[PDB]
RNA sequence: ACCUCGAUGUCGACUCAUCUCAUCCUCGAGCUGAAGCAGGUUCGAAGGGUUCGGCUGUUCGCCGAUUAAAGAGAUACGUGAGUUGGGUUCAAACCGUCGUGAGACAGGUUGGUCCCUAUCUAUUGUGCCCGUAGGAAGAUUGAAGAGUGUUGCUUCUAGUACGAGAGGACCGAAGCGAGGACACCUCUUAUGCUCCAGUUGUAGCGCCAGCUGCACCGCUGGGUAGUAACGUGUCUAUUAGAUAAACGCUGAAAGCAUCUAAGUGUGAAACUAUCUCAAAGAUUAAUCUUCCCAUUUCGCAAGAAAGUAAGAGCCGUCAAAGACGAUGACGUUGAUAGGUUACAGGUGUAAGCAUAGUGAUAUGUUGAGCUGAGUAAUACUAAUUGCUCGAGGACU
RNA sequence: AGCGAAAUUCCUAGUCGGGUAAAUUCCGUCCCGCUUGAAUGGUGUAACCAUCUCUUGACUGUCUCGGCUAUAGACUCGGUG
């Protein structure tokens, strides 16, 4: 399905124009991708209207895919849009607002206060 | 890939033995002659549902 | 632990919403009662076993020595008997069900055919991996997989017994294990399960005890609001 | 199992032939009691 | 595969299908593989259920099949076929026609079955 | 034992709703969602159109796309799943089901609807 | 230099791995100038795994990104009758050099071809003969087995103990898991090539319309069943026996003591019981069961003739199955396949009629058109009254 | 004079910069120049090379990650063989 190597904007006011998906944390053989996930990432185009500059490797969050996924509550939730954020180890990002819809998966994991900033809550 | 011996008449013939024929079905015929394989229309045409065919 | 269980044939399989109306995937198992032919027991036949008849035919199409021992225990007429060794012995003459078998929440062990896919490949019988065929294909790149722990005079010049090589594959039976009652219904001897069933088309599932558990019951039922508006 | 030790014991002592491997089978040694050929009057003996 | 017996793939089969009904409609019967003469049997009750109703409709629905043959045109075809053969078939349910297994063919040495109609 | 396979109508029956109004691929409809989160019941609403219809009675599953001022996010979700309130807002001229057009094209560039 | 110089494919990569521990993690434990955290040292033990991108004629070598860890050694330096040929070491040529020069450098580069229809040992599944010992067949046992026995994160218990202070434990439970074995296409995706709708050109059909062939199954959109995954569904055990490290309690030798010399618990992802099934030709041919008839009798108990009814095979309707065999049912005693019928599904108002539009076109027609394999009753067709062998318990 | 690790330089994985997440690629800067060298040219040059590379766009079944079907055989049947 979702491959790494996918070039996606951002979620929220960073600066950051791109970035690409380099490998999976921990356990490998993943070999896929999925929503609301934290993953290891190398910034592919950044350029100095925020913080973050090309060359850095760090993890990720990615919220969007366009293949989509079933959820097992019984919900098939297939996106048409791409992009993802970087939070600094906290339920908060750089950005002020965040744009683009997020998925309620990551709930347990706490993160909510980016749902009720987000412009839609799936 | 080749070996660098024969094959002599002993292994051919457990291949070949074991290539012979067997037995078939028959069929009697119940209103004529001219035995026939079973399921199989009789070869003097008068056959079951009627003479669907000929002897020749 | 103890052993009980019933025979089940596939008679479909789709989705159900149990209760949190969450999705679960439930296949409907037609299951057939067994009438028990007697018990095998131990001390007497020397291997523990309930006698499950099944497969209830008419008479005029019956064999003269399978029917002459039908009347000798003077069995119902059912086509075909079987054992279950080391199953809970029941009378000889009974009303066999899943729903007085087991409760709505145990742990049982299937045992269902799989798929007839004639002769069949490595990389489809047994999963090994393939790998690029980019910047040159050629030649069959899928037979039977390169080994070489022999080569030359001695070090093995042969292989292993056992090596999976040319073969059909499936159309055998597959037990699982651990797989939950979920419904309970009477009105054809039909049954709900949860998860996927092993077999093509028509397929028959032997269905018995867990043997990692007894099977503890919890409640697990349907929710929905059957509503006029 | 220790009769199957016997077994091989005495076929490891034996030359092997055909007559081997069917003096093996002319041989009945288990471990338990009840038996066929009792009823057929063994000569007790020991060692022979 | 490169220069060969090109093809024989399923519109080569549906072309057999439809010369072999054609022939058969235009001789009343006809000998051939059984193999073959099940599957030409199929396309036969399809053909005889759909000339059950006659209309301008259903002749246009059965002229989708059919093509000229010799001792019978296709238009002659039509005319006596459904003149004849399907008022009398109209009153029994499925089983239309009649496919009996043959002999061996002398070139081939293979099977052969004869399929029969207009009763 | 011969089985009718007609159990599927016994399984709807207790997954059945008594009103489930239909729709075609090519009709606009609204969706809502009464989700039990016991500390807020957000009704869901999903507007938008059913692109594919899956039948056979019990697997009838079917997909909306919504685009939520500018952003398309097409669902699959269920007949029979609880909780469901399909409300249905307009019917259009069915040209062909299953309707793959329609999960390219945007707003006013849209199919005319019945009030 | 012993033969393979009367041909040794002898690298890398890929697949398959396997074998051993000097296990790396992983399991446990002891010791420790080891408060805890965090360690180090020593010991036994393999169940699984021991990553990836890149450049390089390279695993090498290095950079960078991850886990509790990114192992080591081996298979003519694993794997060219498995593949490629990526090249020192071709021929063709160049760069710089050397040789007076043919050419060469133990230097680099442009470019470049590494066959096999399997006779057999080996290996895997399927089939016929009979044994199997009265035959036939159902249930089986089980002698020996195999698969498998992997792993982490978080929280509650606990910021608890611990030092005092930052910091901060193993484990009881829970969920989250990865990864694979397995199941099917149930929902998502894919597929669907005799399935249809839109759909142009030629050719034809007196003509419009409409049909067909070809033009990539003319094409695009889908989809019945099946078949896969990109889909979610079972599991990652427990138990016991002896257990390694490792303590034991008693206790002698050697009037104290001391796991040991006697007796006596403990304890490792290690071994096996235990889980999944195969599994009597298992010659160790194993048990029970029922039916068969014992319808005479020259000959060596029923062939010198009556020769199974138990069945078994042939043939066909077929199909979970499906190279053939076999597989399971059915075979006129009739529903086993195809249908006949109605239905699911879509293909989405077919043609055509009528109305307005020059015409395209806008509405009833009408979910209409049909359905390979989808759901069910179905003598309507095909499954022959068809052929062959087939017992007297063979001997204690 | 010029050019100077390159197809040429042994010290090499030549210094440094660029890019690359990550450069035994490549291009520029110093110049490890046994063997730098001026018509077996010293520097480069417009167009072009089935010239040799290096990077990207778009793109894909090469990988992830393989499945269905069709032809063609492999399977059976008949003829040679």
């Amino acid at each position: 399905m979702v491959s790494f190597m996918t070039r996606l904007n951002v979620a929220d006011n960073t600066g950051a124009k791109q970035v690409g998906i380099i490998k999976v944390l921990g356990s490998t053989r993943k070999r896929y991708a999925f929503l609301g996930d934290v993953v290891v990432v190398s910034v592919k185009d950044a350029i100095p209207s925020g913080m973050v500059k090309k060359g850095q490797v760090l993890r990720a969050v990615i919220v969007r895919t366009k293949k989509g996924q079933q959820r097992k509550d019984g919900t098939h939730l297939k996106f048409d849009d791409n992009a993802c954020v970087l939070i600094k180890e906290d339920k908060s990002p750089r950005g002020t607002r965040i744009f683009g819809p997020v998925a309620r998966e990551l709930r347990e994991r706490g993160y909510n206060k980016i749902l009720s900033l987000a412009v839609e809550v799936v | 890939a080749v070996q660098q011996r024969r094959s002599s008449k002993h292994r051919r013939d457990k291949r070949r033995s074991h290539d012979a024929l067997t037995a078939q079905a028959l069929s009697v015929c119940q209103k004529c002659g001219k035995k026939k394989l079973f399921h199989r229309v009789c070869s003097c045409g008068m056959y079951g549902d009627l003479r669907v065919k000929k002897a020749y | 632990m103890e052993i009980r269980g019933i025979f089940g044939v596939k008679v479909g399989m789709s989705q159900v919403f149990t209760t949190n109306n969450e999705r679960l995937p439930i296949t409907v198992i037609y299951c057939e009662p067994n009438q028990v032919a007697g018990v095998k027991t131990e001390a007497k036949d020397k291997y523990s076993a309930t006698l499950l008849s099944f497969d209830t035919v008419e008479n005029k199409k019956l064999n003269k020595p399978q029917q002459g021992f039908f009347e000798k225990n003077n069995l119902k007429p059912t086509k075909h008997l079987q054992e279950i060794r080391n199953m809970t012995g029941f009378e000889m003459g009974q009303q066999i069900t899943p729903q007085n078998l087991f409760q709505v929440g145990e742990y049982v062990d299937v045992s269902a055919i799989s798929k007839g896919r004639g002769f069949t490949g490595a990389i489809k019988r047994w999963n090994f991996k393939i790998g690029p065929l980019g910047h040159g294909a050629g030649y069959p790149h899928r037979f039977q997989g390169s080994v070489q722990a022999g080569r030359g005079g001695a070090s093995a010049q042969r292989v292993f017994k056992g090596k999976k090589m040319s073969g059909h594959y499936g159309h055998e039976k597959v037990t699982v294990q651990n797989l939950r009652i979920v419904g309970f219904d009477e009105a054809n001897m039909l049954v709900l399960v949860s998860g996927a069933i092993a077999g093509p088309e028509g397929g028959v599932v032997l269905i018995r005890t867990a043997k990692k558990k007894p099977g503890v019951v919890k409640p697990i039922e349907l929710a929905v609001q059957t509503e006029k508006a | 199992q220790s009769d199957k030790l016997v077994y091989n014991a005495v076929k490891g002592m034996l030359p092997d032939n055909r007559l081997s491997r069917r003096w093996i089978t002319k041989v009945h040694v288990f471990k338990g009691d009840k038996h066929n050929m009792e009823a057929q009057k063994p000569t007790t003996l020991n060692w022979s | 595969s490169y220069i060969n017996k090109p093809g024989k793939t399923s519109a080569w089969r549906v072309m057999t299908v439809r010369q072999q009904v054609s022939a058969v409609l235009a001789y009343g019967k006809i000998e051939t593989t059984l193999k073959k003469a099940k599957n030409t049997q199929k396309r036969l009750d399809k053909l005889i259920t759909l000339a059950k109703v006659d209309n301008f409709n259903n002749r246009r629905q059965v002229k989708k099949w059919l093509l000229n043959t010799n001792l019978f045109d296709v238009d002659q075809l039509m005319d006596h076929l459904f003149s004849k053969v399907a008022p009398k078939y109209e009153k029994t349910p499925g089983g239309y026609s009649r496919v009996l297994k043959l002999g061996p063919r002398r070139g081939d040495a293979t099977e052969m079955a004869i399929l029969q109609l207009t009763d | 034992k011969i089985n009718k396979q007609a159990l599927i109508d016994l399984v709807e029956q207790k997954q059945l709703k008594a009103y489930v109004p239909e729709f075609s691929a090519g009709d606009e409809v609204n969706v809502a969602i009464k989700l039990k989160e016991k500390e807020k019941v957000r009704i869901q609403n999903f507007t938008g159109t059913v692109l594919r219809r899956r039948g056979k009675g019990i697997s009838e599953t079917f997909i909306v796309r919504k685009t939520t001022d500018g952003i398309p996010i097409e669902k699959n979700f269920q007949i029979h799943n609880p909780n469901i309130s399909i409300e249905l807002k307009r019917r259009g001229k069915v040209r062909r089901a299953y309707i793959s057009y329609m999960r390219e094209r945007s707003g006013k560039a849209a199919k005319i609807k019945e009030r």
